[PDB]
């Protein structure tokens, strides 16, 4: 505010956005590798 | 397509109710 308990409306996520083209495209130029963690019971 | 409360509340003798979702109807349709 100093901390304290608030109340606040949730973000459903994050504000994005991509403008249509009928003319061009996105491609990538470049990669990466990570790995994911996963635990079942 | 027991208590409960709109928006007014009301509860009844029976000692039931229904508790409200974290994520409304409208929340969902913007996820649709
Ligand atoms: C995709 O992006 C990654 C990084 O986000 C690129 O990997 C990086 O490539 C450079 C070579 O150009 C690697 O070596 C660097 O060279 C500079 C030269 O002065 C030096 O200052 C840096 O300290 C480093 O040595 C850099 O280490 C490397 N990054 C990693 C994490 O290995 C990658 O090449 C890109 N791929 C393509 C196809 O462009
Ligand atoms: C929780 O209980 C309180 C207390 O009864 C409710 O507050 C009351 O809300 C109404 C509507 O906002 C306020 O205005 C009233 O409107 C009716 C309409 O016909 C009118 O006849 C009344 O004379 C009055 O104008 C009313 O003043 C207000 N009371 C107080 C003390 O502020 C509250 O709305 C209830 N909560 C819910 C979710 O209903």
């Amino acid at each position: 505010v100093q901390k304290s308990i608030v109340a606040y409306t949730m973000s459903l996520g994050a504000d994005s956005s991509i403008a249509y083209s009928n003319n061009t495209i996105a491609i990538p130029t470049n990669f990466s590798i990570s790995i994911t963690t996963e635990v079942m019971p | 397509v027991y208590g409960e409360c709109l928006g007014i509340c009301a509860q009844k003798f029976n000692g039931l109710t229904v508790l409200p979702p974290l994520l409304t109807d409208d929340m969902i349709a913007a996820y649709t």
